[PDB]
């Protein structure tokens, strides 16, 4: 959902 | 006369070549106590006083070397001329002006070197697929366009700090990726891996053997790349006569400076090289990321161009890094980096169709104001630079230089350079003040009351107590007077009250923060205008009160600036035809258009309204406007091809003009501008 | 300002510790002020770089500081089947110390925090900790909010909901008055930006040895969001407190977010429950705007003051080229309701990469005249790049742009000087706040002691004219009776805390405009122009007045009895110092002017007494409210009298008005020198006449000056103009009043066009044709009640002649067209096609307000219905559209003048190529  | 000239000065050479740049002077023992030694020369010479001693400096420019613009470029590097002249010698007298001219050529084949860095984040894998054969792939399209071409390869992920990067359990610091399965590279912050060759199969060769690393945010560490890649200038393999194109293709935010916070890093990035022989950023977990002010410099100091290969959900974030990044492109990038060799060669074309000048160390006593003739032979005024160029054309600037005043250097240069051009104009600026006859200078003469003043240039210039026009009237001796000509005229107050009305002339008082100059202490050079809190701006020097703006500026507080640079929109016209200059801002004249630049107008005539004679003017060359120049001037869309309609990908304006000869001309106009005009119209 | 530079105090921690990364004053129960210094690379017992916390004791010469203990030694505990881990290597520990009561708060925002649990572990992270104490107690307590016992497994499945594993808790602390800690973790909610409170008193009380995971019961932390904004906002990077509701009863949180909104940056002040009050958004992308936030009150009108710090910044150079040097950002709290809008100040940093505004600290009442002023630091910047640190002094509408005083750094390059400030606390308790500012580069930490100031008042007192053929005095040594005339010189020196045996040398000068022998009036004592007084108000509450003779010279002697004789007092500490730091700091009116002039022909009374009227007279009557209005004040002045001493124009202008320029009538003096300046309550503009006004001399002033802000007054505004002279009977004009009323108007434009404006027809689907329609409010006042109606021939279905599409609404108006536009979701001589012919298509476009100079458009799609376009191919049709524009009332108290109505009428020629 979040970061690479 | 009444001139400037004679009202001031008279009383020696130096002071009065500073009244104006029209004043003179005559040494000549003639003319005793008669017409001012100080006026235009015509007046000077009119009433004899000729014997050659006039002194008169005029301001000239020489032009020590000029070389004629290379033609074609390759060949030899050295030889490759891109700016004439190339060394220009200006003597400026005070507060003077000299205009002086310079040529910039897009030379064709001339060499580029393309250094690509990638950022390989996970999200990059697919990326990394597609450029497998980017090297053959960009060598055919630019072979077209440069004969040398090297291409090198360096890759990016992020600071390998405890943040950004997984620390946790011992195997992720071997293989981050390995929580999801999958293998991957240690993170890494920058890995230069292939230096700048002419050998195109290396860079295949290189690309294939790479992979990815995973790490922890979104935000990437691409501007510590993009600063090692600029610096380390032997490491990366950058040409000094060869266009530099920094390809920095990304997918995410990137960390700017004070992010290292998080990190714990503290230390400002200074602009070094710090890639070792392993070819890593030795200082990447050491020093905080660069700022955009830090890259700019360095980006502008080695002449390298950055292209922004992003994908669309940053494609804003990076256009609006380009507007506080000057010189810089932003591309759309393909998820999978499948467009990216079509985006180098378009931002490369991009790159090459405009020229920009950029001053460096500019004296702070001189301003430059440059007119730009680009294509065609229109002087757009108060622009340095010229849009819309392709390869080979040669765009001429007129700058001239002004002096504030007389400065005590004597000796300074200042360097005119193209953004992204090796070549550069240097021009060596000497100040020429004092006179010739300051030479036979007599520091106590029997004419100047016995040697008690200096004697020089034809007067006597008085020391300390004694006055007159031979030193023999002393200070407070002659406070009686008769013939006094303190009061400029009767009944009005004798030296302005500012000075004392000893010995006939008026002595100007201390002039507290300035200076009071005159024949009846009238000028001064603390009482012009303040804009800002500031006298005429800091953009002129007060010369009786009066604001002498310098070049560069204009106005009666001289805070109207003559650049129109601003003006410039996309569209190439001055403020988008719609309306004219003022003082930078654009005036939008145009009913219904508004806008920085009056360039965006929703209610204006439509495109066919006028793009009809447009291809009257080429595609027919008849009626009208084919005389005119507009076809060409005007004009910049393409001649009768074709009606594909169906070209309504972007920019689809449907056409049915009407012709003389009752035929439909169904033409559609398509940032380029395109014109595909029917091939023939029916009637 | 009073700030001493030269005696400064210099503590220095270990080599390589960063010692002075963060700052704070302690004042412990004896009331004795200690310095806690914060160094976040100091070795522990392992050699390793935890961290640690110096308590430095006041001392004159500084030197070491006794390290104030800490526990750095990793834990490890097994809950359950759980093993929680503490990593405190490169924890950083003194990166960030406040100190609250008798409570140090040191926070170490980078220690890592580990789960294990079987093989699944918690994804060790920087949670960050922070670590109090109470020295003279020894009680120790700690805090780290953030820590978890959730494995890495279900935050994926959660999409790192609440994912506080790197939240760096510490990064940014501050304590309440009331006693609540508050720590910012900009890395938290997975680098969304977390804030966490929670009472000092509940920490120590809950805190257990050995237990690495507890929950304060009273803690508090802020809320995760979705909101694509917030995304990698650091929000918490710097955190403020103060009152910004007006409720004292609660606290205000004020927390800067640099990276916001994309690199944007963003200062948000939030209540105790961390619903979000006011925003404000940074100025320039990538400048960190809010990386350093501070709160004072900088103008004394008792609401807090917010300071925002961008060390960035690239301000626009003159070269059109951008330079960083960072800003600081002043934005004053208006009365009422928070509406804080733009700042009210914008400091900028001159050195290059300086980082000006990197620090921000209150510095109370530096110089004790009533309003607080701050020191803005700059680590970077300085001419030689090593640093240096501006104090700005508040005034009565903010700061003052002049940096009152410019410490530089003593330390060599690239020491930091100025990273970290601290002020407010009088250190050495001599009634004035002292300055700290750390270097953690050089690893030392430098004392700054605030010395007391003296408020010179310095009043000259002379008569207004000189009569030489009144010689009463006679010359000492002689007999020759000379013009005399009193000199009062009264000077005084007050300030709290100033030495018993202050001295001042007052130096009197009479004449000083003209050159030593052109001086007229001289000194019986000395017979010479000019003595200096040695005055010692030392133990003085009350100005110390002297009294000189000073004669006027012979009259056959000087020839100027014209130009008025100025004396001049200039008041300057004594050179005492012998190169040593004067103790004290000479500060107000030193300097004092004030003028005098022979009696000439001002009768046989041998007084002047002047005669002075005034005309008033303004142009440009409507004042349009909300513009930019320019009024031309002509005037008119005759000196109808004998001669008018320093003959001034005295010009009372409003709020909104603002001096612009004065040009006379007078050739020789055709601008006139006007000085702006707030007198009681009204600001007025004073404009010199000459000084010796002639008799029957008039002058003509034709002043123009910017009237603005009118919103907030009523129907009309008024100027007050009077002549003031310094004679003895009637000095003054009649005072002249001029009202020139206050209008609001605006207008608007109604501007359309055909998209093709002509399309031929060869003659369902085929030509394109769409109207739209904007309007302009290029009024100087805003628009209320904003109406259109479209006339659009057709029905929308094949009875219409050209079918129509989705009306778009672009500037936001919404209508409605009389018959339902695009009854299918599918879109498929001229004669005046009006829409007469058809069911008028009227589309109510309502947009009540519009902004002043906004643009709102309005389009129609439509499309020539192709089965008839091919039926009645012979007959030539010009589409007409017509619209009517309507405005409700301007949003003014008085919008008189009517409303901007508007007709303008939008065609398509089809141009029946069959026709
Ligand atoms: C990148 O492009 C520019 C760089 O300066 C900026 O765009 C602007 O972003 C702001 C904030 O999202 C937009 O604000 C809104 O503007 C409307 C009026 O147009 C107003 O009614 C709203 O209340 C709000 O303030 C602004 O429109 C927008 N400007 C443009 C021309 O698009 C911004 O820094 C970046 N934009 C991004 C990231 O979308
Ligand atoms: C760049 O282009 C501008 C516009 O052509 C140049 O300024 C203009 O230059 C001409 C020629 O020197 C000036 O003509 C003059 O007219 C005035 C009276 O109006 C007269 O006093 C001068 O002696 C001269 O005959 C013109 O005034 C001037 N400005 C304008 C507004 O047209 C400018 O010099 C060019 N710069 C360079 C570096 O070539
Ligand atoms: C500065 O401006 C003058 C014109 O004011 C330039 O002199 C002209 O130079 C061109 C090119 O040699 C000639 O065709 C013109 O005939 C010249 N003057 C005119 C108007 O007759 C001058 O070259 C410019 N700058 C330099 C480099 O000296
Ligand atoms: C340069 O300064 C002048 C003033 O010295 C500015 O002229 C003003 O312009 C505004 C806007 O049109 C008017 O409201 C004022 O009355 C003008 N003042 C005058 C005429 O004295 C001018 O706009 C400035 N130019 C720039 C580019 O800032
Ligand atoms: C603004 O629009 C309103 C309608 O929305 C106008 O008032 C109506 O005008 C029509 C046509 O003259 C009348 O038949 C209605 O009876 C009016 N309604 C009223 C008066 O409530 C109005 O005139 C327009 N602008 C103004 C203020 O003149
Ligand atoms: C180059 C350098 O930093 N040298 C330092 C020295 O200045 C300092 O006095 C000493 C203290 O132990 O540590 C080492
Ligand atoms: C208008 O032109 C575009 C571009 O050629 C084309 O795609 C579209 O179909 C045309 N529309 C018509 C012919 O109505
Ligand atoms: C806050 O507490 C004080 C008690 O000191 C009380 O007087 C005040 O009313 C409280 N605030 C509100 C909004 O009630
Ligand atoms: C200043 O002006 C206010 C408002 O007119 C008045 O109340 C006050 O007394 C004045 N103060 C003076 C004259 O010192
Ligand atoms: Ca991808
Ligand atoms: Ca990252
Ligand atoms: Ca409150
Ligand atoms: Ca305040
Ligand atoms: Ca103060
Ligand atoms: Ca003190
Ligand atoms: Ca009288
Ligand atoms: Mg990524």
């Amino acid at each position: 959902g979040r970061g690479d | 006369g009444p001139n400037i000239c004679t009202t001031r000065g008279v009383s020696s050479c130096q002071q009065c070549l500073a009244v104006s740049p029209m004043c003179a002077w005559c040494s000549d023992e003639a003319l005793p106590l008669g017409s001012p030694r100080c006026d235009l020369k015509e007046n000077l010479l009119k009433d004899n006083c000729a014997p050659e001693s006039i002194e008169f400096p005029v301001s000239e420019a020489r032009v020590l070397e000029d070389r004629p613009l290379s033609d074609k470029g390759s060949g030899d590097s050295s030889q490759v001329t891109q700016v004439s002249p190339q060394r220009i010698a200006l003597r400026l007298r005070p507060d003077d002006s000299k205009n002086f001219s310079i040529q910039v050529r897009q030379v064709e084949d001339y060499p580029v070197d393309i250094y690509y860095l990638m950022d390989l984040s996970y999200s990059m894998k697919d990326d990394l697929w597609s450029i497998q054969n980017l090297g053959t792939k960009l060598a055919t399209q630019m072979r077209k366009l440069t004969s040398n071409l090297r291409i090198g390869f360096g890759a990016f992920v992020d600071k390998p700090v405890s943040p950004y990067m997984y620390i946790s359990p011992p195997e992720a610091l071997e293989n981050p990726c390995y929580d999801m399965k999958t293998t991957c590279l240690p993170m890494f912050g920058y890995k230069h891996v292939l230096t700048l060759t002419d050998q195109v199969t290396r860079f295949n060769e290189e690309v294939k053997k790479q992979s990815v690393s995973r790490n922890r945010d979104a935000p990437e560490g691409g501007f510590d790349a993009i600063m090692q890649a600029t610096v380390c200038d032997e490491k990366i393999g950058w040409r000094n006569d060869a266009s530099h194109l920094l390809v920095f293709t990304t997918d995410a935010k990137t960390h700017i400076a004070l992010d290292g916070r998080l990190a714990g890093i503290v230390q400002p990035n200074d602009g070094q090289c710090h890639v070792g022989s392993d070819n890593h950023y030795s200082a990447s977990t050491t020093m905080d990321y660069p700022s955009l002010g830090l890259m700019t410099e360095k980006l502008s100091q080695k002449n390298i161009n950055l292209i922004f290969a992003v994908t669309e959900n940053v494609v804003n974030l990076y256009q609006n890094y380009s507007e506080l990044i000057p010189g810089t492109t932003v591309g759309v990038l393909s998820m999978d980096s499948s467009n990216v060799l079509q985006l180098i060669v378009d931002a490369y074309g991009k790159i090459r169709s405009k020229v920009e000048l950029e001053v460096r160390d500019l004296p702070e006593e001189l301003s430059l104001s440059f007119n730009a003739t680009c294509l065609n032979n229109e002087v757009i005024p108060g622009l340095k630079s010229c849009m819309g160029l392709k390869i080979g054309d040669t765009v001429s600037f007129s700058i001239e230089a002004k002096v504030r005043g007389c400065p005590q250097e004597k000796e300074k240069s200042f360097t005119i350079k193209p953004v992204g051009f090796k070549d550069s104009l240097i021009v060596q600026v000497t100040f020429d003040c004092d006179c010739a006859c300051q030479a036979q200078a007599e520091p106590n003469s029997h004419r100047c009351n016995n040697g008690n003043g200096t004697f020089e240039c034809g007067v006597c210039r008085c020391g300390p107590g004694w006055l007159g026009s031979q030193c023999e009237c002393s200070e407070e001796d002659y406070r009686p007077s008769q013939q006094d000509e303190c009061s400029p005229r009767e009944g009005q107050p004798v030296c302005s009250q500012r000075g004392e009305c000893l010995c006939g002339q008026c002595v100007c008082h201390s002039s507290d923060f300035g200076k009071i100059t005159g024949k009846y202490c009238e000028c001064d050079d603390f009482s012009c205008v303040r804009y800002k809190g500031e006298m005429c701006s800091g953009h002129g020097q007060c010369s009786c009160g009066d604001c002498l703006c310098d070049s560069d500026w204009t106005g009666y507080y001289c805070n109207c600036t003559t650049r129109t640079d601003t003006c410039m929109s996309s569209n190439g016209l001055l403020c988008s035809g719609r309306g004219k200059c003022e003082c930078g801002s654009c005036v939008c004249i145009q009913p219904g258009s508004y806008g920085d630049t009056c360039e965006k107008c929703p209610t204006c005539p439509d495109a066919c309204t006028f793009k009809k004679e447009c291809v009257e003017c080429k595609k027919f060359d008849r009626g009208a406007l084919h005389d005119e120049n507009t076809c060409n001037r005007y004009c910049r869309d393409e001649i009768e091809s074709v009606k594909e309609l169906k070209d309504t990908g972007k920019d689809a304006v449907n056409c049915t003009y009407k012709n003389e000869d009752d035929c439909v001309v169904r033409f559609q106009y398509y940032g380029k501008s395109i014109l595909y005009v029917v091939e023939e119209p029916e009637c | 300002l009073n700030l001493d530079p030269v005696q400064l105090t210099f503590y220095a921690g270990p080599n390589g510790s960063q010692f002075g990364f963060s700052l704070d004053f302690h004042k412990d129960s004896h009331g004795r002020v200690a310095i806690v210094v914060g160094a976040p690379r100091t070795l522990g017992p392992s050699q390793e770089e935890t961290g640690g916390v110096f308590l430095c004791p006041w001392r004159a010469e500084g030197g070491q500081c006794p390290s104030l203990l800490f526990d750095l030694r990793d834990e490890t505990r097994n809950v359950g089947s759980q093993t929680l881990q503490t990593f405190k290597a490169r924890q950083g520990l003194g990166a960030s110390v406040v100190s609250w009561s008798d409570v140090i708060v040191a926070c170490a925002p980078w220690q890592h925090w580990n789960v294990l649990e079987k093989t699944e572990e918690a994804e060790k992270t920087p949670v960050g900790s922070c670590f109090l104490a109470q020295p003279e107690s020894g009680r120790r307590a700690e805090y780290s909010p953030c820590r978890g016992n959730t494995l890495s497994r279900i935050y994926v499945e959660n999409d790192f909901s609440w994912d506080k594993r790197y939240c760096e808790a510490g990064f940014s602390s501050v304590v309440t008055q009331a006693g609540e800690l508050v720590l910012g973790a900009p890395g938290g909610y997975y680098f969304l930006g977390l804030l966490a409170q929670a009472p000092v008193a509940d920490i120590f009380s809950s805190y257990r040895p050995g237990i690495l995971l507890w929950h304060v019961s009273s803690q508090s932390l802020s809320f995760d969001s979705s909101n694509p904004e917030y995304f990698d906002g650091y929000w918490g990077y710097s955190v403020a407190v103060g009152e910004f509701d007006g409720d004292l009863n609660t606290t205000e949180y004020v927390v800067g977010a640099p990276t916001w909104s994309w690199t944007l940056g963003a200062v948000e002040i939030l209540d105790s429950y961390y619903q979000r009050l006011h925003r404000l958004r940074g100025e320039q992308m990538a400048s960190y705007f809010g990386h350093s936030v501070a709160v004072t009150d900088v103008n004394g009108d008792g609401r807090h003051d917010l300071l925002v710090g961008a060390p960035l910044y690239m301000e626009s150079r003159a070269d059109r080229k951008l330079a960083e040097v960072g800003r600081v950002y002043l934005f004053l709290q208006p009365r009422g309701p928070h509406a804080l809008g733009a700042p009210s100040l914008l400091l900028t940093g001159t050195q290059l990469y300086g980082r000006f505004g990197s620090a921000i600290a209150p510095l109370g009442d530096l110089d004790r005249d009533g309003y607080n002023d701050i020191a803005v630091a700059a680590p970077y910047g300085g001419p030689s790049g090593r640093g240096q640190v501006l104090v700005f002094l508040g005034q009565s509408e903010g700061l003052r742009s002049r940096p009152s005083q410019v410490l530089d750094s003593p330390f060599p390059t690239g020491s930091a000087f100025g990273f970290s400030l601290r002020g407010a606390v009088d250190i050495d308790d001599n009634g004035y706040p002292d300055l700290i500012v750390g270097a953690y580069g050089a690893n030392q930490v430098a004392v700054y002691r605030a010395q007391p100031v003296v408020k010179a008042s310095v009043q000259l007192l002379v008569q207004d004219s000189l009569n030489p053929a009144v010689k009463s005095c006679v010359l000492p040594q002689t007999k020759t009776p000379v013009s005399c005339f009193n000199i009062q010189m009264c000077v005084g020196a007050t300030g709290h805390n100033i030495p018993q045996k202050l001295s001042l040398n007052a130096e009197l000068q009479l004449d000083r405009q003209k050159p030593r022998q052109g001086r007229r009036v001289l000194l019986l004592g000395s017979q010479q122009a000019g003595t200096t007084l040695n005055l010692d108000l030392g133990g003085k509450h009350s100005p110390i007045c002297h009294t000189t003779m000073a004669f006027l010279r012979d009259e056959a002697d000087f020839r100027d009895k014209l130009s008025p004789i100025v004396l001049s007092l200039n008041v300057s500490l004594p050179p005492t110092e012998a190169g040593m730091a004067p103790a004290v700091v000479l500060h107000g009116d030193t300097h004092v002017q004030e003028q005098t002039r022979i009696v000439l022909d001002c009768g046989e009374d041998d007084v002047c007494v002047p005669q002075l009227q005034l005309t008033a007279s303004v142009t440009g009557s409507p004042l349009l409210v909300g513009a930019d209005n320019v009024l031309e004040l002509q005037m008119d002045a005759a000196n109808e009298g004998e001669g008018a001493y320093e003959a001034e124009l005295a010009v009372h202008l409003p709020q909104g008005a603002h001096y612009m320029r004065a040009l006379s009538n007078v050739e020789g003096f055709e601008r006139l020198i006007c000085n702006q300046k707030k007198e009681n309550e009204t600001r007025v503009v004073l404009c010199e006449l000459g000084n010796p006004m002639k008799k029957n001399a008039q002058i003509g002033i034709a002043m123009l000056v910017s009237v603005g802000n009118l919103e907030e007054a009523g129907e009309s505004v008024s100027f007050q103009l009077q002549i003031r002279s310094k004679n003895s009977q009637n000095p003054n004009s009649k005072i002249v009043l001029l009202d020139v009323p206050v209008r609001a108007e605006a207008q608007v434009e109604l501007r359309g066009n055909s998209f093709p404006a002509s399309l031929v027809v060869a003659a369902s689907w085929g030509p394109k044709v769409e109207h739209t329609y904007e309007l302009h409010n290029n009024g100087p006042g805003t628009v209320n009640g904003l109406h259109l109606s479209i006339h659009l021939p057709g029905q929308s279905q094949p009875s219409d002649l050209l079918y129509i599409l989705d009306i778009q609404p672009q500037g936001g108006l919404q209508c409605f067209p009389q018959p339902p536009v695009n009854p299918l979701k599918v879109d498929w001589d001229p004669v005046l096609v009006s829409c007469d012919s058809a069911p008028c298509t009227v589309v109510q476009c309502d947009l009540q307000e519009m902004a002043r100079g906004q643009r709102a458009m309005v389009t129609v799609l439509a499309f020539l219905w192709l089965p008839s376009l091919y039926q009645r191919p012979l007959d030539q049709f010009v589409l007409q559209s017509h619209a009517w524009f309507n405005v409700s009332s301007l949003p003014y108290a008085v919008p008189p003048l009517s409303l901007p109505r508007g007709e303008a009428q939008v065609w398509t020629q089809l141009l029946r190529a069959l026709e």
